[PDB]
């Protein structure tokens, strides 16, 4: 596992970049706007 | 295709900015260059319509000229030796002893 | 039809955005070769005497 660890080492945070970022341009494609998906964007923290 | 169906109109309505009717050619070196570009070009027009018109006119001249074009074509084609693939410099050799 | 996108141009963009975006991932994981063909199998067996 130790191996496995030193190998997964910075997915993770890089996996979540894509994600966030193409939750902004869905959002953004939803609203028609660049500054509006900022605030659905916010709330991540609430629920964790 | 898709890219000019979607893409470019969109960039096209949000992108280019409306002509207006008025006295504004700046003469500048930047500037100028494109009116002399498309004033040649203008008549540089003309002289291939008078060339085409010509062409058309002289049926048999180009007739010939097609001919001889196929012709010419056909004959070169054998010249060219014909491979699968060219030889490239890779960099290496290996010498036998 | 090129009126949607005509008045929804944040569309088009996030669209052309996804799809380099796509791009730009696969170019990062591709094989590269000389050419296209893969070479047939070849087996060999080596005995020493
Ligand atoms: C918003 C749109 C994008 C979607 C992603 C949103 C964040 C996801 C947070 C989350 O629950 O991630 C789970 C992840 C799994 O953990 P693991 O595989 O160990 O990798 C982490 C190192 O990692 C975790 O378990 C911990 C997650 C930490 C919370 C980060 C998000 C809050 C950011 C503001 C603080
Ligand atoms: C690397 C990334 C992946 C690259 C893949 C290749 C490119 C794919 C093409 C690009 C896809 C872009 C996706 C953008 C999402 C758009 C979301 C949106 O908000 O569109 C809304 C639109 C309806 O708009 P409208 O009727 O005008 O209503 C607006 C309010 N009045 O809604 C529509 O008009 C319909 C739009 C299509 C809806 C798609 C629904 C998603 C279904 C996903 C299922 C497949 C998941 C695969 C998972 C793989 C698992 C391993
Ligand atoms: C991704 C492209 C973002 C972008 O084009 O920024 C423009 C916008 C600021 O300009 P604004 O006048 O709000 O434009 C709205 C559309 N006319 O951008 C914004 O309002 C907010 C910032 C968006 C940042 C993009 C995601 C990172």
């Amino acid at each position: 596992l130790s191996l496995e660890e030193r190998e997964s080492g910075a997915q993770a945070p890089f996996l979540y970049a894509l994600s966030l970022l193409i939750v902004f341009l869905c959002l953004a494609a939803l609203y028609e706007s660049w500054s509006i998906p900022f605030s659905v964007l916010l709330v991540v923290p609430l629920g964790v | 295709l898709i890219v000019a169906l979607t893409f470019t109109p969109a960039l096209c309505a949000t992108i280019l900015k409306q002509h207006d009717p008025n006295k504004e050619p700046s003469n500048n070196i930047f500037a100028r260059f494109f009116r002399s570009f498309n004033n040649g070009f203008d008549r540089m027009s003309h002289s291939y319509q008078n060339g085409v018109s010509r062409m058309l006119k002289g049926k048999i001249f180009s007739g010939v000229l097609y001919a001889v074009v196929v012709a010419l074509l056909v004959f070169l084609f054998q010249k060219l030796p014909s491979s699968f693939l060219p030889e490239e410099d890779q960099g290496v050799v290996m010498t036998l002893v | 039809m090129a009126q949607f996108f005509i008045h929804r141009p944040i569309f088009a963009w996030v669209i052309a955005l996804v799809i380099m975006l796509a791009g730009i991932l696969t170019l990062t994981k591709m094989p590269i070769a000389q050419y296209p063909t893969i070479a047939p199998p070849t087996v060999t067996i080596a005995a020493t005497y």
